RNA sequence: GAUUACCCCUUCUACCUUUUGCAUAAUGGUUUAACCAGAAAAAAUCUAACAAAGAGAACUUUAGCUAGAUACCCCGAAACCAGACGAGCUACCCAUGAGCAGUUUAAAAGAACCAACUCAUCUAUGUGGCAAAAUAGUGAGAAGACUUGUAGGUAGAGGUGAAAAGCCUAACGAGCCUGGUGAUAGCUGGUUGUCCGAGAAAGAAUUUUAGUUCAACCUUAAAAAUACCCCAAAAAUUCCAAUGUAUUUUUAAGAGAUAGUCUAAAAAGGUACAGCUUUUUAGAAACGGAUACAACCUUGACUAGAGAGUAAAUCUUAAUACACAUAAUCCCAAAAAA
RNA sequence: UUUACCAAAAACAUCACCUCUAGCAUUACUAGUAUUAGAGGCAAUGCCUGCCCAGUGACACCAGUUUAACGGCCGCGGUAUUCUGACCGUGCAAAGGUAGCAUAAUCACUUGUUCUCCAAAUAAGGACUUGUAUGAAUGGCCACACGAGGGUUUUACUGUCUCUUACUUCCAAUCAGUGAAAUUAACCUUCCCGUGAAGAGGCGGGAAUAAAAAAAUAAGACGAGAAGACCCUAUGGAGCUUUAAUUA
RNA sequence: UCGGAGUACAAAAAACCCUCCGAGUGAUUUUAAUCUAGACAAACCAGUCAAAAUAACCCAUCACUUAUUGAUCCAAAAUUUUGAUCAACGGAACAAGUUACCCUAGGGAUAACAGCGCAAUCCUGUUCUAGAGUUCCUAUCGACAAUAGGGUUUACGACCUCGAUGUUGGAUCAGGACACCCAAAUGGUGCAGCCGCUAUUAAAGGUUCGUUUGUUCAACGAUUAAAGUCCUACGUGAUCUGAGUUCAGACCGGAGCAAUCCAGGUCGGUUUCUAUCUAUUAUAAAUUUCUCCCAGUACGAAAGGACAAGAGAAAUGGGACCAACCU
């Protein structure tokens, strides 16, 4: 009866795993996102899936800059 | 008046147009007399067209002009075949309707000012609609809004 | 409960099973007696023996080892297979016997009608019967492919069958008896003394949807932690002070649950239908109130007490132009407009 | 002749017709021999049984033959008042329904149209043919006689009926003797309007009512009686059939 | 099975036989060598990011950005990898139908018949007054819409019932509703009169007998004051009927290689029960019609042509009776 056909796609749970003020560790996943919602800041690495991670031990901090970019930093 | 390319999939019923009291089109502008909606509802294309025929047959010979703020319906109506069951895919589109909120101007008329003809005709139109229609002029609408605000403040 | 050494009045919708929900016009039961359905220790918890060793010549062992004590019930098929019993019923056939008035008639065991005998057309009666195939009236064959006695033959991975999926010992899509066998049943119908504490309605999969396997929960017994309600620094929430709180896990064993609904709000389908279906959020299930009635309203649940104070609720509010089908009123009667 | 025990019928059998396989021996056939035996279809008799062998089957061997073997036997366009199309053209196929029959045991539209029958005929009989979806041995068309088969029309006669009435006998009823059965949770067992899993004698509110039988009526107690024979579920069973797969 | 964009508004996730598009890969150049932390997601199993160390140099673009695959055991080019459209995609190495001859275990947790809920559909009363009716909106109609009632149609939902509520029609026996067919009381009429049309009030009574076919129907015949409609489990099978239909046979036609079927048409096909409880085993006063008389007057060119009052006959039916006739 239904001519149209489509499937369902399981969620990959995109989002931010950590928050500002939290104490993280080196190698920990910060934010999993599609394309760029935000940009990597100091002491923060970029992945192939565009997922930002922490390079060294420290504290996560969010900072907005307009020259329109959003950077995430890790302060040891 | 029919949609040029109705290849666009049928729209779901939001019901927010029935609930929402939009003051957007309530602006009186150049029109000396107009029609107001006292309730939310979907206005059929047949209603609008026969309202156009109504305002055409009732046209004042000396000076009259008809202006419709309500655009051609972008929202189709879905109905399954008679005697069928529930589900098994959506049904067939019977016709289109225009969502109408409260305060939206249905019809505005340019021309000379006579209370006798205007009130009566807009009353006939009010009888031709599923929702109560309010014949409106600037002074009456401002006085009704000021009286409603003064009665709500007390 | 009162009340008289008895009764009327007042206060209450059987039990059980199955279910989202049963006094239910869903299930089971005549009553009584009696019979009748949780018997398995590996790892573990616990009580003791000894301890780098335990244990009756066998195994384990960076506190183990040995012993004892703790948790997993019954009934039921339709059928399959094996070995045999069955043609004194019935189907066919073999051997050997017997039977089938009378009338019209040209030679005619020749034709037609009609008793016996062999069949069961129609109607009625009978319907725990006269009888688990009947009786009464009526009807067919009635020298033929006829009827019948006795002695024999053919059986189930078949026989027979003027062939209907019929018959083969009163039910044959494949007999019956015994054995395999306590076959298999994710189903349905069942599973018995007291008291105390805590206390479940949906995450993904499955030749899967009436069943299972670990999460979402829960329970027992110990330890080490801390956890939540969470404002501005920041991205309805996701995080975190403080507050007043108690808990949140970690580990060791052990469960059950996975065919549910309605209201309120936001949606989708449907017709701005449904006690409608498909999702999200929240609530939900004394015996108070709503006439009665699953969620609506009030309240969180000790026993005892001829005490008290309250919550919701109960009887009424709104009007004018010089149409369904048994007996009424939307719970009695009436009333009025703290 | 046939479903013993819901079907007795158009079904099966039957004489007859045809096709096709068997040249052979001593516990079938058969102590038989092509005029015999087995197999299949049809079914007295009467008149007939036309075309197609590309596929399957069968026989001679790779090619062909074989329809009383399994089966198959068309469409469109054009042509004379109207209509119709003897005729012609064309596509396709192995070959495109010949005789006869036909709203039929076949016809959907349908109660086809016309005629007969009747005061009225969806039935029946007789014709017409655009035969959805007849057809020549699963035979075609008729046929005297025959039929506890299936239908239609006049006459005759009737309690069938208008329209029922009376009588007789066996039961029912009474008494006495002997003394069941299924069913049954317990029953103090009313009705109406509403509610309750939506059809209440047990709930609510009104109405009605001292307590118990016998002879009768069958509305209710979703009465009694069969763990629905329809539907669906179970990785149930069994029978039957094959180019399902797998092979003693 | 998988991926993306909405349903699924400012971290996740979230269904429907909801809604749009995409894949089992396609191509161009450089080439992904060894392993140490630490995290995301996650029931199991499969998926992502990656500082840093060592050896040797000094992955990337398009198909919008991501998709574009497969867990065990078993085979092979050879000693390291290549093969299943296991697509029913968490995958029984290997397999299609029929049963109306059926049987068993089950379920109203799930269909058909009826009830119930709903009222799209169905029927009907109304609202507005454009436009017909010569003239004239509303005697009689109501373009297009709007507000409702009803629970007889067709459906939706699957709420009691599958340890059974027996499903059409007819016969029998009724009761009730009013949206009144007739009889009664009226209004308007394009109502002269007689008859009609339309609407209001009213359910007490009545609402026929036949032919064809199973009708629910429909056509037709003869009357009648009329030959109303609906509900009551589309009333009524513990009252009957089996004509229809619900299952064992015999043909035609269609479908299928076949076992066999078809919501198609012709024939045949046993219908079980003794009443336990509740309920029930009548007082009455009527109801309908035709004919005659005034009359063939008023009225009208003609055609035509009563209200009232009076009289005589029946009919249905209530309650009866046997003197005659009749059995």
């Amino acid at each position: 009866s239904s001519k149209n056909l489509g499937g369902k796609s399981p969620g990959k749970r995109f989002g931010i795993k950590k928050m500002e003020g939290h104490y993280v560790h080196a190698g920990n996943i910060l934010a999993t996102q599609r394309h760029f919602r935000w940009h990597p800041g100091a002491h923060v690495g970029l992945g192939k899936n565009k997922c930002l991670y922490a390079l060294e031990e420290g504290v996560v901090r969010y900072t907005k800059e307009v020259y329109y970019k959003t950077f995430v930093h890790v302060v040891p | 008046r029919v949609p040029l390319v109705p290849k666009v999939r049928r729209e779901r019923k939001n019901l927010s147009d029935i609930r929402g009291p939009s003051t957007e089109a309530t602006e009186f502008t150049e029109g000396r007399f107009a029609i107001l909606a006292l309730g939310g509802g979907y206005l059929h294309w047949g209603h609008f067209e026969m309202m156009r025929l109504t305002i055409n047959r009732s046209m004042d010979p000396k000076n009259m002009f008809a202006l419709w703020r309500v655009p051609a319906p972008f929202k189709p109506i879905t109905r399954k075949g008679m005697g069928q069951r529930m589900g098994g895919g959506k049904g067939a589109i019977d016709h289109y309707v225009t969502p109408v909120k409260a305060g939206r101007l249905i019809v505005e008329m340019g021309g000379r000012c006579e209370f006798k003809e205007v009130q009566g005709f807009l009353d006939l139109v009010a009888h031709k609609l599923p929702f109560p229609a309010k014949a409106v002029s600037x002074x009456x609408x401002x006085x009704x809004x000021x009286x409603x605000x003064x009665x709500x403040x007390x």
